[PDB]
RNA sequence: GUACUCUGGGGAUAACAGGCUGAUACCGCCCAAGAGUUCAUAUCGACGGCGGUGUUUGGCACCUCGAUGUCGGCUCAUCUCAUCCUGGGGCUGAAGCAGGUCCCAAGGGUAUGGCUGUUCGCCAUUUAAAGAGGUACGCGAGCUGGGUUUAGAACGUCGUGAGACAGUUCGGUCCCUAUCUACCGUGGGCGCUGGAAAUUUGAGAGGAUCUGCUCCUAGUACGAGAGGACCAGAGUGGACGAACCUCUGGUGUACCGGUUGUGACGCCAGUCGCAUCGCCGGGUAGCUAUGUUCGGAAGGGAUAACCGCUGAAAGCAUCUAAGCGGGAAGCCUACCUCAAGAUAAGAUUUCCCUAGGACUUUAUGUCCUCUAAAGAGCCGUUCGAGACUAGGACGUUGAUAGGUUGGAUGUGGAAGCAUAGUGAUAUGUGAAGCUGACCAAUACUAAUUGCUCGUGAGGCUUGACU
RNA sequence: UAAGUUCCGACCUGCACGAAUGGCAUAAUGAUGGCGGCGCUGUCUCCAGCAGAGGCUCAGUGAAAUCGAAAUCGCUGUGAA
RNA sequence: CAGGUCGAGUAGACCAAGGCGCUUGAGAGAACUCUGCUGAAGGAACUAGGCAAAAUGGUACCGUAACUUCGGGAGAAGGUA
RNA sequence: GAACCCACUGUCGUUGAAAAGCCAGGGGAUGACUUGUGGAUAGGGGUGAAAGGCUAAUCAAGCCUGGUGAUAGCUGGUUCU
RNA sequence: GUGAGGGGAGUGAAAUAGAUCCUGAAACCGCAUGCAUACAAGCAGUGGGAGCACCUUCGUGGUGUGACUGCGUACCUUUUG
């Protein structure tokens, strides 16, 4: 099964107009106040005021 | 839990020894017979010199399945055989002895005799 | 005990408070109320016990049985007021819960050792 | 009718005297909070609103804050309405309580609830469709549908084709229950046969229709 | 349907998962601290959690069934010796799992698994 | 001669399906010799005549040969009525029970096997009944491939032969990941006269609609007897459908045990890996039928054929022309589910927002500063909810998930150590040990500090009260 | 066989058998054609549960045949029908 | 060329010496498709046709019909430990 | 009955892992057996335990280059006002 | 990233002549501005026609858009069509 006709170019951009992208949740940290990811570690290993490497 | 093609047992001394069911009686498209339903059977073994012989087309009665019955209070009964036992055109029981034990769901006018001839109602 | 506090307590008041203990492997007589008409009697069914399932007021029982020639096995609902009294006349011996494997043998087959106190 | 709304508790049987078993569930009942009356004066019919369990203040949003504070109950898990007539609006007023003494035993009631959710499901659990044979060359046709329609008259499917899709988690209604035990100090209702839904989830029992 | 089940498939047949989550208790018992997927880690705490348990009565029968589960004398040796009686008066929670973003080869979620007084 | 075949062309021209036609076919009507003890018309009806339908056999050659690719079976259907069953009637050569014929009626229902590739047919045994047709002689981008119709081989027959068939027999490759329309499910956007959380009315749509047997009336009415009811009640079944898991069972590769081979853990003891979960016996939750429960009950309104009341035209008669009735499983309601995108966007309860400047395009006008409410969402712990979504519960003012403690259940007599045995093994400590998903408690672990969206009283005209 | 257009035995008005294009038989042999039994079974009544691989979601890479152009609904009729 | 434990064996299960984990992954655990395991009662009613599945299966001993070209048929069939 | 040589049935695969395969079963397996290296037979010819089979994925007359721009009462196409 | 690629500085008449570097068309693919578009059925145009935005010689002007409305089944070939 194939098409019988070409598709429109704004038929195929109606079709991609669900295609968009989202935001993550980011949030400033307390003790050390940069931005991480919401609920994850910290790229330095803080999380809630505890240090993972010391 | 009887149903076409099925062999039986047969607890009588009417002279057939096992029946193959043809037919379940009783309404379009029924599918099993239990207990004290009848059933259109053909003879496939007998005893030489009886009033049946091979190859007979009859009426018959269940009287013990393997599939079991349910009763009032939640239980089953179970038997290790099916059997059956013949009867005549007018649907009547046909034999002068019964093998084996026999169930209450005879209870029926249709079916005294084998109550009263049977050894142990269990 | 695996449902609710509510169904416990609604089951707990049919229980029956007057059981003997037995175990697969014995020997028992039921007696089991028969109401013909209103005519009240007591029939004797006497057997092995094969199966046993202990669930609360779900608790059940089987009993298998050679009578003339056919086995024949019920099971009993034990907290039934149909059930009206269970005797056990022999304690068996056996390795399992369950002994379905007596339905292939026949008599001397068949046989369960005594245990013996 | 006025009716009752209930949580399914679990099934479970009563043994009669006679030795016969009754398969029941079991349905716990917190008393039923009137919060609002309706009238053909101000509605243009004539119900009774209900609220029932319980809720947490940070869960309860203002606005059904203030409208149970306008009736003074407290907040509940759900509200329900009931449709009623003048006769049953007699003796019912805002801030009463309907408990589980509006039943007797042996009175026959219907059931609604929301049954179990079984997913997507094809043609043989759906709608009963036969499945073809599993051998004699058959090649990867086993579940499937079959035909859908005819040919070049219509050349179309018609509407309401069986076809695979969504089964289950829909509201259903049991006709001809029979109430077997009321029972005021545990506000339960134990009654006969099965009901719609899981443990746990809300019922409504009301007077039969089939009257 | 998957009603009321519990336990997890992961793309595995069982015996791998079984070795497989065996494995990660043993590096878990070892290094007190590793990383890991979010649902491996999840689904680790079912597995270590009750050798804990089973390691604060120290006698032979509990050892050898310690052995049985675990395949390597020295964990027994740590789990016996060590983590039981730091654990004895704690109930339940030993393990710590706390998510660590993504990994760069396939995107998949991260987590950090940790015991609660590690250090 | 070519079925071992090949190229150029044709729907200028055949086989399939469509189309036109209706000789043939099927169905209906008109006349009525006669048959029916008399009596054409209860039921048949010769000789002749007039139509309808578009199922059969055909006629034509308009479409398709730069391809519309199948005789039956399977699966899934939808419509007609010229009705097979069930429902309502008129007449009868209708005593009753039954039957014959015609009228109304399309709501539901409407066999399993033996033989053959069969459609069909014959046969066996059921049923209330096993209807007649249309839909590309419905359905092969949904399945099959037994028949026919390629290439091999043989028989009968024909031909000198290559070969052939009002014939027979054995064997013989069934491709396609679905763009559009349609259909089944499930979301995103915007709209609905400021915004928000809930509860709702019902224009309308869909589902369902079947029926046997026994008892009672009553061995009564009827009948010479043999037989044997209408109307009106009760009970219990078949098939179909839905929900559910208390009971009976199945499954239950994260639960318990027995056992074979081999390898390892230093060795004994005790265990683990692999052999389809190695094999074997059980089995908790969940799912499930063969298990359990429930449904098609009753009642209103208008009618079909048919039966009337009063009544003239037509001094009588007459259901009709004025007027007034009864009347069916059929129509509208009634029962269940969905339903305001019903753009006509409906209703009710409650909640939120009332600050200052400048400018011209004097307007629900545009730019500053100040304000972010009721709520919604992102995120997290998750679910008897689930493809992704959506929906439900909870987020420290906490039992949402895991763990821990207790219980329950299943399997069944752990390890170690003692006794008795030469030993295999048996007994005691002890119904012990171990026990996924279940019930109940319990902050030990994880649901952090947060962020985004949503605003600042909601134009005009007319009317009624204020 | 309850029921047999196939099978087996016989009958012989052989449409259109017949003796080295061999006739009638024949023990053994055949992934050879037809018919009937025992056992066995999910072939079936009528399907249910479970395990692995896909399907589905996310990150990376990234085809195909086809295609005059498309703002690409139902019905009844019409019309190269 | 080719070892060990069983074994008639270079068959088979698990191992030695020696080699490897096969150049996309991570989740989820719907319909439907492929490959497997189990299954109540019935047991070919399926179908063109028992197609496919299920079933039998070792060693030693006992016992074994018609028919026959006297070799066979024959591991006939069946039974025991 | 393994190796080895074949190719009877079924599912899958059919824009395949593969321009003829995989998996589960199947046949022969001291012989008219299987196989390596090197040779012989060349197109109206060869070879064939015979199917019009094979003769480099091509066979009722191989492939390549020439005659050659073969012929086509046939189909298509044929460009500004 | 001591990468690729770019931004400045500099050379040159010219660097949008910067190395696959003269000119740089079309298919095809982006970003920005103006207007229209989420109650309405089809070869997508054509004859009317309100409103809006910018320009303006201030119009009986120009440019862009086209709510609503009458009519309207592509092109070629081959054909009785």
């Amino acid at each position: 099964a194939v098409q019988q006709n070409r598709k429109s170019r704004s038929r195929r951009d109606m079709r991609r107009s669900h295609d968009a992208l989202t935001e993550n949740a980011l949030t400033v940290d307390q003790a050390t106040g940069e931005t991480h990811r919401r609920h994850h570690v910290t790229k330095d290993g803080f999380y809630r005021g505890r240090q993972l490497f010391a | 839990m009887i149903q076409t093609e099925t062999m039986l047992d047969v607890a009588d001394n009417s002279g057939a020894r096992r029946v193959q069911c043809i037919k379940v009686l009783g309404g379009s498209h029924r599918r099993y017979a239990s207990v004290g339903d009848i059933i259109k059977v053909t003879v496939k073994e007998a005893i030489p010199r009886a009033r049946v012989k091979k190859g007979d087309v009859m009426n018959a009665v269940v009287v013990r399945t393997k599939f079991g019955i349910r009763r009032p209070d939640g239980s089953v009964i179970r038997f290790d055989d099916n059997a059956a036992v013949i009867l005549n055109n007018n649907k009547a029981p046909i034999a002068t002895r019964i093998f084996g034990p026999v169930t209450r769901e005879l209870r029926t006018e249709q079916f005294m005799k084998i109550i009263s001839l049977a050894p142990e109602v269990l | 005990s695996g449902k609710h506090p509510l169904v416990q307590a609604i089951e707990n008041s049919q229980l029956k408070t007057d059981l003997p203990e037995f175990a697969p492997g014995d020997t028992v007589v039921v007696q089991v109320k028969v109401k013909e008409g209103d005519r009240e009697r007591l029939q004797a069914f006497e057997g092995v016990v094969i199966a046993k399932k202990n669930r609360g007021l779900n608790s059940a029982f089987t009993v298998r049985k050679i009578s003339s020639g056919v086995g024949v096995e019920r099971v009993f609902q034990t907290h039934s007021p149909v059930v009206a009294k269970i005797e056990v006349k022999r304690r068996g011996d056996v390795r399992r819960a369950k002994l379905y494997y007596l339905r292939d043998l026949s008599g001397k087959a068949a046989r369960i050792r005594e245990k013996l106190p | 009718a006025i009716g009752l709304v209930g949580r399914k508790c679990g099934m479970t049987r009563i043994f009669t005297d006679a030795g016969v078993s009754v398969p029941v569930t079991v349905i716990e009942v917190d008393p039923n909070r009137i919060t609002q009356i309706k009238t053909l004066e101000t509605d243009g019919y004539q119900a009774v609103q209900v609220t029932t369990g319980e809720r947490r203040e940070s869960r309860v949003t203002n606005a059904q804050k203030g409208h149970f504070a306008k009736a003074g109950v407290a907040a509940g898990r759900l509200v329900k309405e009931f449709r009623v007539t003048e006769a049953e609006l007699e003796g019912r007023e805002v801030g009463g309580t309907i408990g589980v003494d509006l039943f007797t035993v042996g009175q026959i009631v219907d059931v609604t609830g929301q049954s179990k959710g079984k997913g997507f499901q094809g043609g043989v659990k759906r709608w009963n469709f036969r499945t073809q044979d599993a051998t004699h060359g058959n090649s990867v046709s086993h579940r499937v549908l079959g035909s859908t329609g005819q040919n070049q008259t219509p050349g179309r499917v018609f509407k309401g084709k069986k076809m695979a899709g969504h089964l289950g988690d829909e509201r259903v209604t049991v006709q001809g229950l029979e109430i077997v035990s009321v029972d005021t100090e545990r506000s339960v209702l134990v009654v006969k046969g099965a009901i719609p839904g899981a443990t746990g989830g809300d019922v409504i029992v009301r007077p039969t229709i089939k009257a | 349907m998957r009603h009321r089940n519990s336990g997890v498939k992961l793309g595995r047949t069982s015996s791998h998962r079984k070795a497989m989550f065996e494995n990660l208790a043993n590096s878990l018992f070892e290094h007190e601290l590793i990383k890991t997927t979010l649902p491996k880690a999840k689904e680790l705490r079912r597995v270590a959690e009750p050798l804990i348990t089973l390691a604060k009565n120290d006698t032979v029968a509990n050892r050898r069934l310690a052995f049985a589960r675990t395949r390597n004398a020295a964990t027994v040796g740590k789990l016996f010796t060590v983590l039981g009686p730091r654990y004895k008066e704690r109930n339940g929670g030993y393990l710590r799992v706390l998510k660590a973003g993504f990994r760069a080869g396939d995107a998949a979620p991260m987590a950090y698994v940790e015991l609660v007084d590690r250090e």
